[PDB]
């Protein structure tokens, strides 16, 4: 475990830059990669379209964010409803057996780089219907999971907060900069 | 002072629970009316045109 | 879109209140076998009021808005007309039962909690569309309001 | 059109530190406002809290500027975290009648995706003993 | 790295060679750095005249409930809940 | 004196009373037996056979008119020869009050179906088939409603196990969904909460065969 | 106004009774009305007027709240004032947790204390109902008030007692302000 | 100077197109309640009375009966109607 | 004329007298069928004469509907039509009949899965 750093060494320290990269490129190739990355990942992150599957009670925060006390289109997020169009899953509420071939399918039909994000505990872990007959446990054995917000549900707050921690990640991917190296 | 959650003195005003319209500007007549007049008088300012 | 954003912009409001007395957003345990599992913060009481006062003003705005609107009007009036008798035989209830006419209703026939002490009227349409449904429910939410009036006005201390 | 109005903006603008301390600070917090210094955080945090806004915008928050871009919702410390959310109205400044144990640790991020990530592991030391040849 | 070589409190190090090592490869193997056994030693023994005192531990109901300790015997009493210390001598 | 105790409707109770007795003399090929359960309600325990006529004669004579059917809930309970038990909730809005039907049935021979009586139940037979695979005769279409297709077994029975037998995942090598048999992260961990003090002395001789 | 259709006793109100006149007062208004869409107007004019109302968002994450002192949160193991640990493994906390999130095992440490070994929750299998800390008879485990603990892998939220005692150190203080709030009134 | 408020032009035709007195929605601290209140004392019921306070003599769980089958009730020993009519109409 | 019944498809109805008295005779000769010692048959006659002779005294409807109680005209030439199929089936289905199955011990015995005493 890490702690923050305390008033004086944030003084000492500088900027912490932006891209999450760095600035200590070597070379031409290397600097221009960074910078590439950083616009594609600025892209991809400022822009962000879930898909709004929301099966149940999970649902409801899933529409509250989208209501204006935590605007989500604030931050650049829009609800398309056709997958084609839609870059990421907020799977939400519990994954039945009728059901999960259909968020296979669903998510497989939408396009890449695409990140899913499990809110609520039915999803993450199958939740409070863990120990049941008719429900897959958890979302992981289905899709791959890439952030999971707890919660039964989740609060408005923890939710967006989430999207924002996927919008980190978004943030830090290196495809360009170190296909240099592939 | 209160250790319970009650009532205020005087309870409380009677929460409002009655529809109630705006202001109705026009009326057929009136409205139909007016409708008429700008349009005669449209057509003499295009008729100068 | 417009009055769905308007609405559940009071929504947060009233979930807020839950939150205020059980500590859920949603999904409260507060209602269990021996009475409420817990007594009520002070000074939630007033905090209901003004949202009560305020009410009024945001459900008459989408109402006036979308009530009387031509294409709304059209679009929900005279679909799936539900006769009484159909709906009685098919076990219905509820506002789709008390829309196509029935006079019926569990909280004045049989009372089950202190709505014994509560006045009011319940709503009831007569033509079992869509529409006149969609009416009922609208009243519904206007008497409701007078019904937390009477309660709020009279609550008695005590246990809880 | 500018019915006072203009002024307020001056008022926040210039105070700011020009233009460039005025922009900075906008293109970061995507908001600018004005507020009372409530108490200087041990990270560098400032808070500010002024009633003329409402409950939503009642009280923020100016992440340590070390912190260039990459500020976060865990980076309230625990002392001001329910003054943040309207949770206690008393100011840590103003209520010393918490805790001040030794024990406490100091705050932390969502630490999380990164080396410093926590991860689960057993609590229970092996439950069965092996025969030993050799003894 | 440390974080996978401390004991922890319970009594639990990875062996060597033990495969459920590698799950630390790229996380911290967090251990808490208070331990209780410690704490409640350096916390000095209470002392009182009458033969039977009583605990909470913490302070009106935000303590463990109250608990009658006799202290007749020559040496110490432990609290059952919160393991603090009477001598009566 | 006993605030907390509460005090049912006795008038409901003697309207409840008499009335039941009405139906026990009105139907006496049928009506098994008639009971009036402390909760006020009224039960009214037939035999297979006279399914229909019960909710038939209920429905429609002036006396009943108990026009809703709220539900068919099905009980389990091993240990009855027929142990598959049904109840037929209904509601009666004329007189305002409730009443309950009840019938037995094994796991083989099928059972008569309101369908043809209230068309509130159509979907509810539906669901006791998917649910304990008690057979409905006469009923129109007996497909299943909530287990998912190709499902073995009804698992609102008790001798079932909680968890079911198979569980699903996705395979790679065949781009599907595949169902395995069952394997738990944590076994779930029941806990035997049987009362070694008899706490109701009340219900301890009484109803004995 | 125009009578109803159908008389109405009290305990109820029918929404529709009312008559559509026939008088030509009437109808032409309903014509004026669908001729020029009056009814349109009033709400276009609405919908321009209710942008002058200022938008209700909080700027996350600098702006945020409010919640309440009750909120159920991330877990938390406390500890006494002395630092010791108040759980004393009673195990009524698992045995209430209706998800059966919570496993637990206890021995004795070797000065004699009943204590725990293994404390664990899963946070995929909880539903943060509380129940947990309701029933708890010494305050050991506290829905903390942090909800902003999200994770990108799923055994990340397994935790066990080193993680729990980790945030009741670092949450100690706001823990500390609610139970103090809410101890007498619970 | 109370509230944020758009400046008074706006308003005015605000309350114009509206066409009903407006009143602030937004929730300010003024507005709201002390948000930080005295401790409650929930008073005590009337079964914590101290004395003639048996359980025995006031328990439900213990009086609940058995169902009464009602032709063996009158074994023991206006057409009938399940209840008051009414007008569901 | 009363102009709607308050109901959806629940139409006005005209000379409900006489629409009223023809089903009160029907019923009465379908009960007429059944055996002399069937309860269902004592308790029809005397339920329907009972309302079949408040029918006449009470020309106005609005009157008939006070004097018969039990809702209004138009559901109520519904109720007589209900046991106008009662009958035929209720002939069809001899219910005046004793117990067609005696239930099987332990059967409605409630709780189950307890050891007896023999
Ligand atoms: S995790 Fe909680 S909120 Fe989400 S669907 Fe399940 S019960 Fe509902
Ligand atoms: S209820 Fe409290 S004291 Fe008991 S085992 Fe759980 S955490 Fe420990
Ligand atoms: S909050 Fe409820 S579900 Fe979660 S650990 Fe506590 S008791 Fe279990
Ligand atoms: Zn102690």
């Amino acid at each position: 475990q890490q702690t923050l750093p305390v008033a004086e060494v944030a003084q000492n320290l500088p900027k912490k830059g932006y891209s999450p990269f760095g600035t200590k490129q070597s070379s031409v190739a290397e600097w221009s990669l960074a910078r590439l990355d950083d616009l594609l990942n600025w892209g991809r992150k400022g822009s962000i379209w879930p898909l709004t599957f929301g099966l149940a009670c999970c649902a409801v925060e899933m529409m509250h964010i989208a209501a204006p006390r935590y605007d989500m289109d604030r931050y650049g997020v829009v609800f398309r409803a056709s997958p084609r169009q839609a870059d990421v899953i907020i799977v939400a509420g519990t994954l039945t057996n009728k059901m999960a071939p259909a968020l296979r399918k669903v998510y497989d039909q939408m396009p890449e780089p695409r990140w899913v994000i499990s809110m609520g505990s039915c999803a993450n872990g199958g939740g409070y219907y863990h120990y049941s007959y008719s429900v897959v446990r958890g979302c992981d054995r289905i899709i791959p999971v890439d952030i999971y917000v707890p919660g039964c549900p989740p609060t408005a707050e923890a939710l967006m907060y989430g999207v924002l921690q996927l919008q980190k990640k978004v943030k830090r991917m290196k495809t360009l900069q170190m296909w240099y190296r592939k | 002072p209160p250790k319970q959650d009650l009532p205020p003195p005087g309870g409380y005003k009677k929460i409002p629970f009655a529809r109630v319209p705006p202001k109705s500007y026009f009326t057929g007549f009136t409205t139909i009316g007016t409708y008429v007049v700008v349009t005669a008088v449209g057509l003499g300012i295009y008729y100068l045109t | 879109l417009t009055p769905f954003f308007w609405l559940f912009e009071e929504r947060e409001k009233m979930m807020e209140f839950y939150e205020r007395v059980s500590g859920a957003r949603m999904h409260a345990a507060y209602i269990r076998p021996g009475g409420v599992s817990l007594d009520m913060p002070l000074g939630l009481m007033d905090d209901i009021y003004e949202f009560a006062s305020k009410f009024a003003e945001r459900l008459d705005e989408v109402e006036d808005v979308l009530t009387t609107n031509r294409i709304w009007v059209q679009r929900t009036e005279d679909i799936g007309i539900v006769t009484a008798e159909e709906a009685l035989n098919y076990g219905f209830s509820g506002v789709m039962l008390r829309g196509s006419g029935i006079k019926w209703d569990l909280r004045k026939q049989q009372p089950y909690d202190a709505y014994n002490l509560v006045n009011f009227d319940v709503p009831i349409g007569t033509k079992g569309d869509c529409y006149d449904r969609y009416l009922c429910r609208v009243e519904e939410m206007r008497q409701s309001l007078r019904i937390i009036d009477q309660c709020l006005n009279q609550m008695p201390a005590g246990e809880i | 059109l500018g019915i006072n109005r203009l002024t307020k903006l001056f008022q926040m603008v210039r105070e700011a530190g020009g233009l460039k301390q005025a922009y900075l600070k906008l293109y970061r917090n995507d908001d600018l406002k004005i507020g009372t210094l409530v108490g200087i955080d041990k990270y560098g945090n400032k808070y500010f809290e002024n009633p003329y806004y409402f409950y939503g915008r009642n009280r923020w928050i100016e992440f340590a500027p070390h912190v260039n871009m990459d500020y976060d919702g865990s980076m309230i410390p625990a002392e001001w975290y329910g003054w943040m959310h309207y949770k206690t109205d008393l100011p840590p400044i103003r209520d010393g009648c918490r805790p001040k144990y030794k024990w406490i640790a100091d705050h932390s991020e969502n630490l999380s995706g990164t080396k410093e990530a926590y991860y689960p592991y057993s609590t229970t030391p092996n439950k069965v003993e092996a025969w030993e040849p050799k003894a | 790295r440390g974080d996978i070589e401390k004991v922890t409190h319970t009594g639990q190090v990875f062996d060597k060679e033990d495969y459920r090592n590698a799950r630390f490869v790229n996380a911290k193997r967090y251990v808490n750095e208070n331990w209780g056994i410690k704490l409640i030693e350096e916390v000095p023994p209470k002392e009182c005249t009458e033969r039977v005192v009583f605990c909470d531990g913490g302070d009106g109901p935000l303590g463990h409930p109250k608990v009658y300790i006799n202290l007749d015997k020559p040496g110490n009493h432990i609290c059952g809940y919160c393991g603090l210390r009477f001598v009566k001598k | 004196d006993k605030p907390t105790v509460r005090q049912p409707d006795a008038v409901a109770r003697s309207h409840l009373s008499d009335f039941g007795r009405y139906v026990a003399e009105c139907l006496p090929k049928y009506v098994q037996k008639v009971q009036l359960t402390a909760g006020d309600e009224l039960e009214v325990l037939i035999a297979p056979e006279g399914v229909v006529p019960v909710l038939q004669f209920l429905k429609d004579h002036h006396q009943a008119q108990f026009t809703n059917l709220v539900d068919i809930a099905g009980v389990d309970v091993p240990c009855r020869k027929n142990r598959f038990e049904v109840v037929y909730n209904l509601l009666s809005l004329r007189y305002n009050s409730r009443i309950r039907v009840k019938t037995y049935t094994d796991e083989l021979t099928p059972l008569d179906s309101a369908c043809e009586v209230h068309k509130a139940a159509n979907w509810y037979e539906r669901e006791i088939w998917d649910m304990y695979g008690v057979f409905f005769a006469n009923h129109p279409d007996l497909r299943r409603i909530l287990t998912d297709y190709g499902f073995e077994g009804h698992p609102q029975r008790r001798d079932f196990p909680l968890s079911g037998y198979v569980e699903l995942r996705y395979d790679d090598e065949k781009k599907r969904v595949v169902c395995e048999p069952l394997e738990l992260a944590q076994e779930f961990r029941k806990f035997d909460l049987s009362a070694p003090w008899e706490q109701f002395p009340n219900f301890r001789n009484a109803n004995p065969p | 106004e125009p009578k109803d259709i159908v008389e109405v006793p009290k305990g109820y109100v029918y929404v529709n009774n009312k008559e559509l006149s026939m008088e030509f007062a009437d109808i032409t208004d309903r014509a004026a009305s669908t001729m020029f869409f009056g009814e349109l107007l009033r709400g276009f004019a609405v919908t321009l007027a209710h942008i002058f109302k200022e938008p209700a968002t909080i700027n996350y994450p600098f702006e945020k709240g409010p919640l309440s002192p009750r909120f159920r949160g991330e877990h938390a193991l406390r500890r006494y004032p002395s630092g010791e640990e108040r759980c004393i493994a009673c195990k009524l906390c698992e045995a209430i947790c209706p998800a059966q999130a919570i496993t637990i095992e206890a021995e004795e440490r070797a000065d004699g204390s009943r204590r725990t070994t293994r404390y664990d929750i899963d946070m995929t299998k909880c539903i943060y109902c509380g129940f947990c800390q309701e029933a708890c008879p010494v305050d050991a485990i506290v829905e903390g008030p942090n909800f902003e603990f999200s994770t990108e892998t799923h055994e990340e939220l397994l935790y066990n007692k080193e993680k729990l005692l980790c945030n009741g150190d670092k949450w100690e203080s706001e823990i500390a302000s609610n139970l103090q709030a809410d101890h007498l009134y619970r | 100077a109370l509230r944020r408020d758009v400046s008074p032009l706006i308003q005015r035709i605000r309350a114009f197109l509206l066409g009903r007195e407006h009143n602030l929605a937004l929730r300010f601290e003024d507005g709201l309640a002390d948000r930080t209140q005295p401790q409650p004392e929930i008073p005590d019921g009337p079964s914590h009375l101290l004395s003639a306070n048996y359980y025995c003599q006031r328990d439900g769980r213990r009086e609940v009966l058995p169902p009464i089958d009602l032709v063996e009730q009158q074994k023991q020993l206006k057409l009938p109607t399940p209840g008051k009519v009414y007008a569901w109409d | 004329i009363k102009a709607s019944t308050g109901l959806t498809g629940l139409a006005v109805s005209t000379n409900p007298h006489h629409t009223l008295s023809a089903l009160y005779g029907k019923i009465l000769r379908a009960v007429s069928k059944m055996p002399q010692d069937a309860s269902y048959r004592k308790y029809t006659e005397q339920l329907v004469k009972q309302r079949a002779d408040s029918v006449a005294q009470h020309k106005d409807i609005t009157a008939l509907e006070k004097a018969v109680g039990c809702g209004q005209v138009e559901e109520l030439i519904v109720q007589a039509e209900n046991e106008l199929i009662l009958a035929r089936k209720m002939l069809g289905w001899k219910p005046w009949e004793k117990l067609v199955q005696a239930a099987p011990a332990k059967q409605w015995d409630w709780p189950p899965a307890q050891i007896m005493e023999p």
